[PDB]
Parts: C-alpha cells; structure tokens; sequence
C-alpha cells in the first residue's frame, strides 16, 4: 500500500488494508466500520470478514430476483444467524489454560497468515510469555493491551525482537559519567530541580554588591542541600519526570550528581510513570519532604545499552514487583519489516486474550464451513416457502471462502468444494482443507484452530450488517 | 533498463486482460440485456427513443430500437447485430433471443467466480443448446396447412401480434395477411418474395381500415385532370418510352441547309405524333402505362382520343403493375399489339377527401400476382408500427409456408426445454451439469421475465405452472397469456413459429461461446 | 415595468411560486414516506464536502436536518420537523407525510379557481371539530399499575415497529421501560446516559444494575472499595491557586523563597486535611488536580477521581446521595454520597469504573455494544426518541389509538360534518378528510396491500361505529388492537394534529415567494 | 420530450381530417394522461387499464352511432343546420364576433362544391383594409393576371380555349439541329420561315374561332402581336389551379393540339371586365357558364386577422364538406359528451373488479371537458356540471349549457348541432394515441449527433 | 395581502433565511431593493410601522 504522501505499507491483515483505501461509496465505508468493529472485538479474522459479508450479499440477490420481500428477507437472515450460532456451538470443545500445546497451535494458526509466519519459531514463545506475565492463569476473565507497551526501533534483524518483563526508556543520560550500577536504587520526581520560583511572579531585588555574591553562594547551598537529603536515602538512579516551562534538571545540580555518581535521566513523559509505578513499583515523589523510602524502588541491574552498534538505549531490569506489565524490543532491515512483526505480534496477542477470555476453541481448516453449508441445506429442507429458497442460499454463501482457500493455495476451487462437500456429507466431520498438501484432510493433525468467539463474532456482525443493509433503500446528496 | 517506445504511441494505449476484462464484459451484457426487458412476446410494453435527427420511433421490434443507438461498447454493436440478424431470420423474439443470451452470460459470470475455464462453459451451452433444439423438434406438432383452411393461421397471426399494439382489431389483419400470402405466394418453389407487396399507409382513418387490395396502388392523378376520372374493366399497356420523337443516344447534329428541309422537319414532328397516336389507339388498350413522362400534344390527343394514361411512373412500380396485369414489357409501337396488353378489372381516382393526394388503385377482375396493403391509423408512429408489425408477419407466414412450423410458444416451450435439459444433464458427469444447469437456468429465465411484464406474482407463477406441467406432460400449460385463467395452451392456443426459438436459441448459443472468449483487450 | 430587483434578486408573484413551493414539498414528502410504518426502510445521507461523513437514520428528523434547500417553503417544512421532534420524538414523518398529502389537496382545490380562505375557515372548524371528537375518544389509565404498564408496554412495541430495533422488540421495549421508572417522576431528560462501544450485539446491550464513570483516577488509588462514603469536589487542588493577584514575591534572598514553597506545600496539606476532617472513602474531583495533592491523597490512600463532567456530577450527585461542594468547613453540613462496591470493569477496549449497589438509582445508563457506529449512532437516536415518547406518556396519562383507528374515527367525524355543512368547504372537508384517509392508506402501502379494500373496510367499520377498528399490519387484515395491544400518546396525536393544522394554515396563506440576492460564497 | 412530439403529430392528423376540434382531442388526451399518472401512483397494471378503455371506447362508439341522426331529407331544414354547424364552428375561432355574415355566405360556397372535393377549387383574395363585414363572396369568377396593349380593354359573352403549350421559342422537339449555311440571305429566309410557322400556328388555333384564349404557359412577343393582329382577348400564362377553376367554371378544355376548330368545347361566360379594386386590379367574370369555382374576397385591419381568417374558415370549408359528405349528426358538444358518459358510468355499475375504477377514472376524464369549457367561459363549474349529471340522469338528453349565457337548456331550439363522423373519429384517434403513449416503458435517448 | 383574510407573503433574505408577514415595513425592509424609489418606499413603510 502506498497513499498520495511520502510514506509507504505492506500489510497481510484485510482490517489495516481496508482502512488504508478511502471510498466516497457508503458501502465501502459500512464494511470499515465492520472491520474496525471485529478488530476491536477480536482484532484478527478480517482477512475473511468482509468477503463472507460479500458472499452473503450475492447470495441474498439471486433471491432479490426471485422477488422476495426485502423484510422476509431480513426474517431470514436472523434466523440463519440464530441457527448458525448452535451449529457453530456443535463441534466446539472446552479449552484449558495449563496446556501449553494447544495454546501455541492457536497462536501459530492465528500467525498462519502474517509475513512472518515462518519466524514462528521465535516468535510463538514470544506473545504468549507476554500474555501470561499480564494476567493470572487463575480466574481473570478480562485482559488490556495497555497493560503491554512496545517499542519500535529500526535497524537490526529479526532475531533481535526480544520480550523482557523490565522496563525501556527512550531517554539518555544526560551525564556521560556513572552510567551502570548494579543493586542500584531507583528514585522518581514530580518537581522541578532549579531556581526557587514562587506560584506568582518573584524579584530577587537586590541593591547591594555584596548581595550578589551572597545570594549565589545561598543559592549554591540550598541546591547543595536539598540534593543532599535526596542522596541521604543512598539512592543511585534518580528519574525526573518532564517539566515545562522550567529546567527538572539543574545544571549546578547535575554537576553535583556527578560528583555523587548517580545516573540522571530527565524528560520523562507524564502517563507512564504509572506504566513504571506497574513496572517497577516505584512510586513519585512530589516534594522533598514528602521525600522518603516508601516511594523508592529496588532493581538488580540497569544500564545504558548498545544495540550492536546501532545506538544506545536505557533498560532496566531485575525489579522485585511482581509487576503485571511488559515491552518488548523489535529490529528489522527497515520500518516496513517492523510493522509487519508488529502487527503479526498484536495479532497474536489479541488472539490468545479472546482465548483466554472466551474459552471456547472450534477448528478452522474446511471442517466449519461445511458443516454450516451441509446443516443449512438439510434445515431449509425443512422450512418450504421462500424461507427455503433464503436458508439454501445461505449454505451456498458460506462455501466461497473455502472456494479461495483453495483457489489461492493453487487448487481448482470447484474440484476442493466438491470433495469437501462428499466427504463431510458422509459424516466425517473434522475434514479441513491442507494447504501444504493441497486437499481436504483430517484438521486436527493439522493443528488449524481458531477460537468460537472469532466466527460468532464474524458471522453475527455480518448477519447484522447485511440486514441494516438490506434496511438501507434510499440515498440523497448532502454538502 | 529505462522504459521505452517498444509499441507506436504507448502514451494514449489502453490494454485490459484477465478476468476483469470478463468482468467488464458481463457487466455490460448483464445492464444491456436488463435494458431490453420490459418487451417479451405475446405480452409486453413498447419502449420509445428518439434519434440523433430528432425522430420519435416506439416499437417492441427490437432490432430497431437496438439499431438506433449510439451506443459506445463493441459488446453492445455485436448484440445490435445480432438482433437485426434474428429480425431478418423470423422477426420475433427480437427482445427474447437477447434477454436469453443475457441470462446465459449472467449463468457464465456466476460459473465464472467459481474458477473454471470458460471453454467449459461455451462447451456446456453447445451441448445444451443441441438437447434443447432437439427436443423443441421432437415437441412441436405439424400445421396441415391448405389453401381453403386459414383459421389456425388466423389465428397464429393473432397470437403472434401479441404485445403489439396492432391487437387492437387484432382478427382482420390475420385474414388480410394470409390472402395476400396466398396470393402472392410461389406454391411450387415454396417463395415469397416481399418486394412484390407495396406495403404503403397513410395517416389518419383507423386500425379498422387496415385493408387488402388484391392489386395495385399508384400515386400520380391523370395527365389531363378534366378528363373523366374513373373507368371499369379496361386494357393496358405498358411504353418504356416517353411519346417525344425517336433521338439517338449518340450525339447527333442534324444539319438544316434549306427552308424545305425546316417544312419537313416541322411537318414530320407531328407526323410522327399522330402517328404514334394512331399506333395507339389502333391496339384498343384503354390505359398506357409509361415511366418518363411526355409532352401536352399527347395530353391533350388523348383528351380527343379519350384514352387513359399516365406518365413519369417509377421503375419498380411500373414492374408490379405489369406482374398484376398479365401482359408483357412494350419498349416502342414496334413491339406494340393486341395481344400483350394487360387487362384491367378497374381502376379509380381517390383523394382521400380533405387531402389534396392522388393515388390511383387498380383492382383485377382475373387473376392477380402482386397485391397492395394500406394503413390507416394515428401518426406517422402509427403507420410505420403497422408497417413493420405486418412485414414482421408477412415474414411470419413465409416461414409458415411449410408444415410443422409452430410449436405452443408463450413460454411454455422454455419450460418444456429447461425441463429436458435438466434431466438430460443431471444424468451425467461433473464438471459440465454446472454449466448445463446454467444453460437450464437461462432457459426459465424467460417465463420468469413473462410473468414479470404481465406483472403477475412471479416465483409462485412458474413454480405451479411447472408442477402441472411435470406431472402430467403435455406442451400446452404455460403461463396465463391473456391473463383469464386457463393455463393449458390447449384453450388459449399460443399458436408462433418453430424455427423462430430454434433459430434464437442457436444464436444465442453461438454468441455466448464467441464473447466467451475474448479475454485480451486493448483499446487506445 | 421596470427592473427593481439586485443582480441575483428574484420574485414570482403567480402561480409558479406556489407550483415550486408544492413541487418541493412533494420532493420532501415521497423521500420520507417510505420512512413509515412497521415496513419503513432507511436511508443514507451522503456527503461530500463534509470528508464523506455519512449516517443512516429512519426517523426523518436528521434527514431534513441534513438538507437544505432555495425554496423557502420547503426549510418551512424542515423548521416544522425540528419543533415536532423538539415535541416528543417519531411523528416528524407522520406530519410532514401528512402535509404534504393537504398541500395536494390544496392543488387539487385550486384547480377550481377558490378563493383559500373558504379553505382556511373550513379547516379551522374541521380542526376544531376533530379535536373535540379525539379528546371525548382520549381513552386514559393509569389508575392501575399492571394497566399503565401494559400500556407502556404497548406503546413502546408499537413505537419500536417504525424503526429497526424491532429484531430484538421484546429485549428492548421492556428494558426502556425500567429507565423511565427510575426517573422515579422528576422531570428531567438529562439523567438516562448513552453509551456506544462497537462490538458486540444489540442483545448483547444490557441495563446495569448501577452506574459506570470514564475517567482516569489519580496515581495511587485502590482499585475497589466498600461502603464507600463519597464525596464530589470543586476547587483548585492544582497547587490551589490563592485566588488574590496584584500580590508579588519581591524579597532580596531565596531562604525566604524556600519558606514560601514550604509554607505552600503546608497549607496545601492543610486544605488536604480540612477534607479528611468530613471523613470519606471515596472523592470526587470534576477537573485535574495536581502532583503533590495527588502524593497527600495517596497517603491518605482513598479514591480521587479527577477531571468529570459537569452534566455527570450532577446526574451523579442526584444519583448516590451526595451534593458538590467546594468548602469544607463543615463535616456536619453535607450529605455524603453512598455505594455498595466501586469496582473496575472493562468494556469493549476501554475502560470503565462500576458502581454496584448504589443507594438510589434514580439516573439511567445505557451500554450499546452494537456492531457499527452508525447503527450506534442510530440506535442512540431511536432510544432517545422512544424515551421521550415514555417520559411524556409517563407525563400524560391519557392514551389513544393508531392502526387508523382515531385517523378514521376524526375522518368520519369530519365526513358527518361535512354531510351537515353547506357549500364548497364541505366537499373541501370532506376532500380535508380524504386527505386524512392518505396516512392509513401510505402505511399499507409500505405493506403493499390491498389498499382500496383496506380503506373502504375501514371507513364501512367506522360508519358502523366500530369505534376499535384498526389494521393487522401482522397478517394485513382489520382487527381490535385492544386484543393486539397497539396504543399510542394522547399528547402525541394530539400535537401531531395541532402542529400539521397551524402548518398547514400558515403555508397556504403566501402569495409571492421573493428570494434576494445571494450575498456571495 | 417524444411524447409531445406524439401529440403534435396526433394533432397535425386531427387537424388534416377534418380539424375544429384539434384542440379538442390534444386536451382530452392530456387530460387522460393525466388520470392515467394518477391512478399509476395507485400502483396498477397499464394493461388493465388499456384494455378497460378499449372496452369502454367501444360501448362509446356503440351508444354515439346510436344517438347519430341522419338528415338531408328536405333542404330548409337541411340548410339550417348547415348554419348551425357553420357558426358553431366560428365559435371556437374568432370569426364569431362575426359570424352571422359569414354563416349563410359559406353555406352557398359548399352548394357550389356539388359533390366533390379539393377545397383549392375555392379561391380566397386578401388585400389589406376593408373590414371583415366588407368581405364578401364573388357572384362569379375572380383572375389575377395582366393583359397586352393590342388586346381589347371591356368583352362579353366570351368563348374561351384553354392551352398549356410552349409559344416563347417554339423549341423542336429534337436536340442536335443547327444551321450550315453561308450567306446571311438563307437566314432571313429561315427566319421568316419560322415567323410563317407561328402565323399558321395561331391561324389552326384561331380555326376554333374562339372569343377569349387562355395559355398554361407564357405568350410570347410574337404571338402577342399575332393575336392583336386578330384583335381579341388572349389571357397569358398562369397556374394549374387557375386553369383547371376556368375548366370547371366554363366547361372549356386544355387544349394543346388544334387540327380540329370544331372537336372541342369552349368555355364560356358572359361578361369580363376588370375593376379597380381599391389600390388593386381584378377582373370580373360575371355570367360563367358553370358556378362551381367560386372567389372570396378578404379586406382586414391587419394582415394577422387575414390569416387567420383563412385558417379559420378552411377549417370551416373543410368541416362543411365533411358533413355534407355524411349527414350523421349528434348533439351539440358535451350533451353528447355527458350522455357517452352516462352510458360508461352505467357499464361502471355494470363493471366489476379493478377494470372498474380504470374505466369510471375514464369516465370523469371525459366529464372533465364541460368543466374546461364552462372555465373558459367565465362562469361556475361544478354547479353547473352537477346539475347537467342530473338533468342527463333524468332522460332529458336534448339539454345542456346555454351558449348564450351560462344557463342551462336544449340546443335543438337553441341551434346546436354536433357533426358525429367528425368527433367519433375524434373519440377513436384520441383512445389510439392514449393507448399507445401510456404503453411505454422506457425512453432511451441517442446521442445529440455531435456537430 | 388586504383584509382580515389576507394572503401572507414568505420570503428569503440574502443569506438563506425564511420569513413570512404581512405589514409593510418588515417585508420592504428584508426585501432587496436595487431601484432608488425602492428604498424610499422601504424608508416609507418603515415610517408608518
């Protein structure tokens, strides 16, 4: 993807792909909203979403010929979402959160179709140990992303995208002095270290020559001493939050902590103190005298590193807070690699929150499809009238995606649907669609999974979005 | 490498290939064929456009509705040209072949998201298209059609003028039709040729006059406008050349060296005129039937002689009079003698009232070859509907000059045939009862359009109409025509050609596989 | 005779200015009838300049709020839709619809050379006399609670046919009908709360059992409480600001100056004990507040919340039993907010805090996880109306009939008039009530059924003085909704009648349309 | 739009068959049309409704042949309702304000027509000033033409020939002749010869020993010399028109061979004269042997008012030929009207089903055109239609509007009488043209070809 | 616009606004008036309301 600017995408995920392109045609902007309302809900899937929702369209104008009322229609389409949710619900099975195999199978069919699939390797680890380190395996029910920050860095490889439970800063230190100590102590500041300033304007009047020299000499030692009950805690990091309009850093003060070889990092941005409060269990100091152990934190060891000769970064690690936050580092030939690792990682994670947040896995491959298509016929069987005619073209939709499944693995469509079509028509569920070999096979020795909530969601948000659709008649111009 | 010219002007060329280029083919053929809806057969609307001049035409013929386009896409012309091939094979279904070839590309465009190779699909409507004509053969029954017997073609005429507004009276017009068929026809080489009919109408009177005139029609008024205006039972000839003095046709100077040779001149000019006078009137025929027109010396000896006559009358037209009169062709007097001329049953002046026109008629007592049609109606869109409607059915009867020319069409024969096509492909392979099933679909997509225009409830319609015609099978069930009930055609008798769906079956067929095919395009 | 006008001035002073006004009007009338009914399907309002922003809306409200236009009468129209909806909610579309089918009548009439005010008198009377006949019809309960809620019941299924949330009718109807009871009879709209979050279903939507607030909490606040005592706050807590200016600090040294941020963090910390002093569990803050407030709290260790709304403070306060305040000299003269449990929930993707159990409940807050935004944002739109309609049926406890059936029984009150009046204004009300007949009529045709039949079985019902006859829109047959349950706000007709008749009137009353020159763009 | 270009084009047929009334079918297929969008905005099937009208056009037809009476039998009456129908037809144009002084002088132009058509037979004269009351029909025949300076100036009791022969140049009939000679002398000669031609020529013609010549073509110098040697009245070139009038009005021939003085008839007449017409010459042919060409005479204030005078009363000749062609009349206009509508509501009662309210919709559309003239009188309209539906309900078929004042009573006593041939066709043409522009579907235009 | 029954008038100002009324002043004054004797006759309804 590239737009009318500078920059530039490439993308495997249909959500971000639609969200790139911009039509003045409201249909196409009913399917973003679509798609933007599945990734919120689950993230991934839309690389098959809309195309159902298209299917489901076509489907519903063979219909449209025949003269069927748009409302009857609409009847229709609830009920075939209504039964479509138990058939879903059919061949489901519970899950569990101890075994790490059938997890790692739905993360890695979840990066199935990212551009970094074949890096699974690594990357499966990856994801999941950072799933795991924000929510408890007992009963938690509910999982932010927020609680997960990660940093972009070009330059590097691949194999460099590490995930540690420490906390990053972009920041540098300032000094070029003392810039590594282990067992260090860690500080945070609210204030600003400089001049005394007062809420109003304030005048140092002076009308003396001697008062210069005496009030920098007071100055020189209120600074002096007000860092002296700072270190008097014996602290060995000190962070200092932004500030604006006023330096958080002093000059003379710097010079001082030099002296006392303390590392010195200030501009700190005002929201993730918090994220470091969770990270580190630090927490701010907002005055001097409120000063005190209590909002002073521990670590093992932290330094400014090299990225192997592509810059230095701050780090932080070996913190005793058991802390329910993360980062995690990626490096790549140039940004564009990133952002495909990025989204194939959040890809992932949204992945295994909707697994662990509905426990409920139904198997992906060909197995699903057709037994929608197969119940489907079988129930409009059952239902003569033009509900009949309405339930068989939603068993005939739902077969187009497996038609592409595989069309772009490099298999005639009509020959895979058919064989489909016999095989799971005997009774022989669990037949999924090999890309490898390249035909229907047993799904589960495929390891392709997905969890229920994906295609309940998929397939429910599109139901809704055809009848709102099929609601919409009329169009006028506006400004 | 930099790019570079490889191709004149790469600048303003256009190229599209693949699929999308089938894209764009079916999207057009599928808006075209929906555009040419609303006009099916026995029963339907008249859609109206003008031209790039500015003339209001209207007809359900839809060979010239398509042809006055100005159109853009090449896909469209073709569709042009194939309705006026259809129209100049049968001239019905002229909206019916082109609906049918838009349903088989939209069954095409289906089959084609599938992913199969469109050989497949123009071989399954080749097959299809063989089952479905033969057994629309096997199904239509012979017309023993004689020359004392024409009500099964009265009312195949009144059938066939269905959906066109000349159904109005719509009984004298199939009488009319087949005595000028039966007049005009050549029995023994089974021919009829239509330049033989002077098929003429003029505005204002009614649809009731449309009439038969077992003769001729003229349009010039007498040379000399006192002299009487109407006579019976006559004799005729018929002079290639005007009545001015035999001069060469090579240049010719004839000198004048004396006076005597001026009083010869000017008294062998008349000579020759009373001479060619008594040429005449010594053969008896009352009329003289000339082309180039002559001088008023003939005018007025004739108005002394008494003897009918008229001039400047054009080729064709002096053709059919001799065809109806009998005689032969007399290029000069030479030739000239009782025995050639053409005798005359009778023949008249009419104005038609308040015109200030003049046409001449020409009825014969004995037996006649060429007959003469007449239109009386609304406007000039009146006379020319009439016109092509009754040339439409002309073309009709020429097709039914044989037996076994019509089947129980109003589209009863579609469901006869998609049902064989039906069970014809489900006992068979894979990989052609999709395309066989398409072309099965194409073929209920006309009955579906029928109830559509008559604005019957549609999908119930068929759906019943094809019970009772599969569980007990006859070819007379189809839809309600005159929309009263009574569905077995056995009662209303749709009574259409045969070769007339046979031959838009085929063309549709064959149009489908060719467009089919082109899947590389470059415009500039 | 002579030019009078600026370039761009124009006036049409004949015909052709009401033939454009009525050519309008139709224009405004045929895009909104197809709006009405339990059949209606929506529309898009597209647009262009605007960077393609597009809703879908079903009530015609928006539509003539998203369209604007050169004939005047036609903005008229709009201006009317915007007092209707102003009114109470959904009718919009009925008025406009029903104005437009006058105005055709008055088309009709002037294609007989008629002075207009025989016009504007008859239906003045014809007005007066169906108003009268619907007021001595104006059937009233509430006299029982298993009687008015079943009518509220019925008025909101009916409510609910001409918009789309019909698919889950019994799932929402109800539950609109438990906001309404915790108004507990104030008055206020301002209380019940909208909320979107796509994703999700409309069945998925639930009522809360409590409230829900979307604001971050301070640095060091615990993430849940009980019994907690609440308390709302206004006032600096941003290093508290002394308020007095054209004061300066103008010293000669800077000890002074480190006493003064001394003596300031101390009288802050002395504000902040001046509010412990009440005693609470549980603050509120409806703005920002700073560092070294947020460092005392925390030793403090109770909730701050920060940064409210003024609208939500005060929906809050009347809910949990306490009252802002801003000085805090009294722990004797306040009362103090009361919950059960203050918790964390997430919902959707973002973030929310819970109250569960709290000690009233008298605000409402709605949680729509639908599935688009614009099918939120209608959906948002659709509550709103159909809780306007509750509060003013809540209001007024007198009820009427739909389905037609107080339409015909003003049409035939008005046809018996017109019987017993003499000259043109008869035929005109008679005309005035054949125009009522169309609004019956236009439903079934949003059906699409056997209109001529349906009207004269229905005009034969009401002749007979079957005074219950209305239409089965479930089958298209004619039943008593008394058996079905269709009932309707008395309020509602009535004003819907009201407004179309003092529209009507003051739309037929022009005579020249004069539209001056465009000033530029 | 191609469906005004329809009704212009019903109207041009309207108007070439017989016309007066043109406006009458143009209104009544708008009107139509106009039920017709109405009750497609009730949703109905087009073809029901063509064939409720076909079906109701014909019970039409039925019941207006039905109520035609034939006449002719006597010739006052017979005559008087010529003037009838004459001014009844000056009504609807503007020649009422006059119309008496027309009536009975356009009444004897159609007894000279003596059973035949072709209006051009009548001549029609304008030159501006007069007045419409100095109009006036010749007691004769009228020519527009100029006579030589050797030819008399006052005849009478004419003979008349007529020619349509070539006398400018005596062109032979053979192209390629030429003279080759030497000597001058051989040209006088010839020439001489060729002036000796036409002397003999114009002796054959004047063997006939006629009093007055006509010629279709011009009369050259030399011919005009030979007739002044003669000495009698030799009318120069002219028209077809004109001479096949003088054939008519003398019984003469058009005569281009003349071996035989005695094998023709000749015109004949009694006086020819010119006159001085105001600033105008005409000359007066009094005394013709057969009075069926006839002159008019036009005089106006503005040359508008003589133009549309002879619209208007060709429009009257030609309606006048046409009831003289049938004598089957009806009553006068909208009495018939109202009963066909009469007859139609009795079939609606009769009619069942959806076809009954297309064919009562029918009904008011045709009821709709008393009201239309009742507006362009100036008078109420529903009162009088409404009371009219009475009075048609009750049998009383002779009534209907006053055409003198807005009342109400009978044009028989009132002088109202409806030719029939001329509205049924009227009736017929107009369901044609309806029928076939409401069975439309879809207008599809072309390209405006580019220039 | 005379009488108890009179005709009200509606009409739009330069930048899109409608008003309908029946006195003078109101409807001379919003009216666009290019002609000189125009705006005294505005000035003079102006007067008299």
């Amino acid at each position: 993807i590239q737009d009318g600017k500078g920059d530039v995408t490439i993308t495997n995920d249909g959500a971000t792909i639609l969200k790139q392109m911009q039509v003045l045609h409201p249909a196409a902007r009913m399917l973003v909203e679509l798609s933007k309302a599945q990734d919120i809900e689950a993230g991934d899937g839309t690389t098959s979403v809309v195309i159902i929702a298209g299917s489901l369209l076509d489907s519903c104008t063979k219909l449209l010929q025949k003269g069927i009322h748009p409302t009857i229609i609409s009847e229709s389409f609830q009920k075939a979402l209504e039964k479509g949710i138990e058939i879903l619900t059919d061949m489901s099975r519970p899950v569990e959160l101890s075994d790490r195999e059938t997890l790692l199978n739905s993360a890695t069919t979840s990066l199935n179709s990212k551009v970094v699939s074949q890096y699974s390797s690594l990357l499966s680890p990856m994801s999941v140990n950072a799933v795991m380190k924000v929510i408890d395996p007992a009963t938690a029910t509910s999982v932010d992303l927020r609680d997960i920050k990660i940093v972009k860095k070009l330059g590097g490889t691949i194999d460099d995208c590490e995930l540690v439970e420490g906390l990053v800063l972009t920041q540098k230190v300032s000094n070029s002095g003392i810039t590594r100590v282990e067992k260090a102590k860690i500080g945070l500041i609210q204030f600003c270290l400089s001049a005394p300033k007062t809420d109003m304007d304030n005048q140092i009047v002076v009308s003396d020559y001697a008062q210069m020299d005496r009030v920098l000499r007071e100055e020189r030692a209120y600074i002096l001493n007000l860092v002296k009950q700072i270190k008097k805690t014996g602290c060995n990091v000190l962070l200092i939050q932004k500030s604006i309009l006023r330096d958080a850093l002093s000059d003379l003060a710097l010079h001082f902590l030099n002296k006392m070889k303390i590392m010195v990092i200030k501009d700190i941005e005002r929201e993730d103190i918090e994220f470091i409060c969770k990270t580190i269990g630090t927490k701010p100091v907002a005055h001097i005298d409120q000063f005190t152990a209590d909002m002073l934190g521990s670590a093992e060891l932290a330094e400014e590193v090299n990225l192997n000769g592509s810059g230095k970064l701050l780090k932080i690690t070996g913190c005793a807070s058991p802390g329910k936050t993360v980062t995690i580092v990626v490096r790549g030939s140039n940004k564009l690699v990133i952002e495909e690792a990025e989204r194939s990682i959040h890809d992932a994670l949204c992945v295994i929150r909707c697994l662990v947040k509905k426990r409920a896995l139904i198997a992906g491959g060909g197995a699903p499809e057709i037994e929608l298509a197969l119940r489907l016929t079988e129930y409009s069987r059952t239902l003569s009238g033009m509900e009949s005619y309405c339930v068989r073209a939603f068993a005939d939709a739902m077969e187009v995606i497996p038609s592409t499944l595989a069309e772009n693995a490099g298999l005639n469509p009509i020959s895979t649907v058919t064989e489909l079509r016999n095989r799971h028509a005997q009774g022989e569920k669990t037949a999924g669609i090999n890309v490898r070999k390249g035909g229907i096979s047993n799904i589960l020795e495929e390891l392709v999974v997905q969890p229920l909530l994906v295609s309940v969601s998929a397939l429910t948000l599109a139901t809704e979005t055809v009848r709102s659709i099929l609601k919409i008649d009329d169009v006028v111009n506006t400004r | 490498g930099r790019p570079f010219l490889i191709i004149k002007d790469q600048d303003r060329k256009s190229r599209l290939m693949g699929l999308e280029a089938l894209k764009s083919h079916i999207m057009a053929a599928k808006a075209v064929a929906n555009t040419m809806r609303t006009s099916l057969g026995p029963n339907g609307l008249d859609k109206m456009m003008v031209d790039k001049d500015g003339d209001v035409t209207v007809t359900n013929d839809g060979a010239t509705i398509l042809s006055m386009m100005d159109v853009d896409h090449q896909i469209a012309k073709l569709m042009v040209e194939l309705s006026k091939s259809q129209d100049d094979e049968i001239g019905d279904g002229t909206t019916g072949v082109v609906v049918l070839a838009g349903a088989l590309l939209e069954e095409a465009e289906q089959l084609l998201d599938r992913g199969i190779h469109p050989i497949r699909i123009a071989d399954g409507y080749e097959q299809a298209a063989r089952v479905a004509i033969e057994h629309l053969d096997k199904i239509s029954d012979s017309v023993l059609v004689d020359i004392k017997d024409t009500e099964p073609l009265i009312q195949t005429a009144k059938t066939t003028l269905g959906s066109k507004v000349v159904n109005s009276c719509h009984r004298q017009m199939a009488e009319i039709a087949v005595n000028a068929v039966l007049t005009v026809a050549d029995m023994e080489r089974r021919d009829v040729d239509f330049e033989l009919i002077k098929v003429e109408g003029k505005v204002g009177g009614r649809l009731e006059d449309t009439k038969l005139i077992k003769g001729v029609i003229v349009d010039k008024d007498f040379s000399h406008p006192q002299m009487p205006k109407k006579v019976e039972d006559a004799k005729i000839a018929i002079l290639t050349c005007p009545f001015e003095p035999p001069k060469p046709k090579t240049k010719h100077k004839l000198d004048v060296t004396s006076v005597e040779d001026y009083k010869a001149l000017q008294k062998y000019e008349k000579e020759k005129f009373e001479e060619m006078i008594q040429q005449i009137k010594e053969t008896g025929a009352n009329l003289a039937i000339c082309q180039w027109g002559f001088d008023d010396e003939a005018n007025h000896l004739l108005l002394q002689n008494n003897l009918p006559a008229v001039r400047w009358v054009g080729g064709p037209e002096i053709e059919l009079i001799a065809i109806a009169t009998g005689g032969r062709i007399v290029p000069r007097f030479s030739e000239l003698t009782a025995e050639k001329l053409g005798f005359a049953g009778l023949v008249q002046e009419i104005s038609f009232g308040t015109t200030k026109d003049k046409m001449l008629v020409i009825e014969q007592c004995k037996n006649s070859r060429a007959v003469t049609i007449f239109i009386r109606g609304g406007n000039k869109m009146i006379i020319e509907e009439a016109k092509r409607s009754l040339h439409d059915a002309l073309c009709v009867i020429r097709n039914l000059i044989r037996d076994n020319r019509v089947v129980y069409g109003g589209g009863a024969a579609e469901i006869s045939c998609a049902l064989a096509v039906s069970q014809e492909a489900d006992k068979c392979p894979t990989l052609e009862q999709y395309a066989m099933r398409a072309f099965a679909d194409a073929l209920e997509v006309i009955p579906m359009a029928l109830s559509e225009n008559s604005g019957m409830n549609p999908i119930q319609t068929m759906t019943e109409v094809r019970a009772r015609q599969v569980k007990e099978m006859n070819p007379a069930l189809g839809i309600d025509c005159l929309h009263k009930g009574t569905n077995d055609m056995k009662q209303q008798h749709v009574i259409e050609t045969l070769i007339g769906k046979k031959q838009q079956i085929s063309l549709a067929t064959q149009m489908v596989r060719m467009i089919l095919k082109i899947d590389d395009i470059r415009k500039p | 005779p002579v030019n009078i006008f600026k370039a761009g001035a124009d006036e049409e002073r004949a015909e052709t200015a009401r033939l454009t006004s009525f050519i309008g009007a139709i224009a405004i009338g045929d895009l909104v009838k197809s709006t009405l009914g339990p059949k209606g399907m929506d529309k898009i309002l597209l647009s262009s300049g605007r960077d393609a922003s597009l809703m879908v809306t079903n009530d015609g409200a928006t539509i003539l709020k998203n369209i604007g236009v050169d004939n005047p009468a036609a903005k008229v129209l709009v201006d009317m839709s915007r007092v209707q909806d102003d009114e109470v909610g959904d009718g919009t579309t009925s008025v406009t619809v029903l104005a437009a089918e006058l105005l055709r009548e008055a088309e009709s009439l002037i294609a007989k050379k008629i002075h207009p005010q025989t016009i504007i008198a008859g239906w003045r009377e014809a007005t007066k006399a169906a108003r009268e006949a619907l007021l001595s019809s104006a059937v009233d309960h509430g006299s029982d609670e298993v009687k008015f809620r079943q009518d509220l019941m019925n008025i909101a299924g009916t409510t609910l046919s001409s918009k789309l949330l019909t698919h889950h009718k019994d799932h929402f109807t109800k539950l609109a009908v438990e906001a309404v009871l915790r108004l507990k009879g104030s008055g206020n709209l301002e209380a019940i709360h909208i909320i979107k979050k796509l994703g999700g279903s409309l069945a998925d939507s639930y009522l809360d059992e409590g409230f829900l607030l979307d604001k971050k909490i301070g640095v060091n606040q615990p993430k849940r409480i009980e019994n907690a005592k609440i308390l709302i706050a206004n006032t600096g807590m941003d290093t508290d600001k002394i308020k007095i200016f054209g004061s300066r600090v103008r010293v000669d040294s800077t000890a002074k100056v480190a006493e003064i941020e001394h003596a300031e963090k101390e009288k802050m910390k002395e504000k902040v004990e001046r509010i412990l002093k009440h005693g609470i569990n549980c603050f509120i803050n409806r703005q920002l507040i700073y560092n070294y407030p947020e460092q005392l709290f925390g030793a403090a260790g109770v909730m701050a919340i920060e940064h409210a709304d003024f609208a939500g403070v005060e929906r809050l306060a009347l809910v949990t039993g306490g009252e802002i305040a801003s000085t805090f000299d009294h722990p004797e003269l306040v009362k103090l907010g009361s919950c059960k449990l203050i918790e964390e929930v997430m919902i959707g993707e973002d973030k929310l805090i819970h109250f569960s159990g709290v000690a009233l409940g008298e605000a409402c807050t709605i949680v729509l996880r639908g599935a688009t935004q614009q099918i939120l944002d209608e959906a948002e739109r659709s509550l709103h109306d159909a809780l306007c309609v509750l509060a003013q049926t809540v209001k007024d406890s007198r009820t009427v009939y739909g389905g037609g059936c107080s339409e015909m029984l003003m049409a035939h009150a008005v046809t018996q008039l017109a019987n017993r009046t003499p000259g043109k204004e008869a035929v005109a009300m008679e005309s005035y009530a054949k125009a009522l007949r169309m609004l019956p009529t236009i439903i079934a045709d949003n059906a699409g059924y056997d209109s001529a039949d349906l009207v004269a079985q229905l005009r034969a019902a009401h002749s007979e003085g079957n005074t219950t006859a209305g239409l089965d829109m479930r089958e298209g047959t004619i039943g008593d909704m008394a058996i079905l349950g269709i009932t309707e706000s008395f309020q509602v007709k009535r004003q819907v009648l009201l407004s179309a008749a003092e529209a009507a009137e003051v739309i037929l009353r022009v005579d020249n349309i004069i539209k001056a020159a465009p000033r530029k763009r």
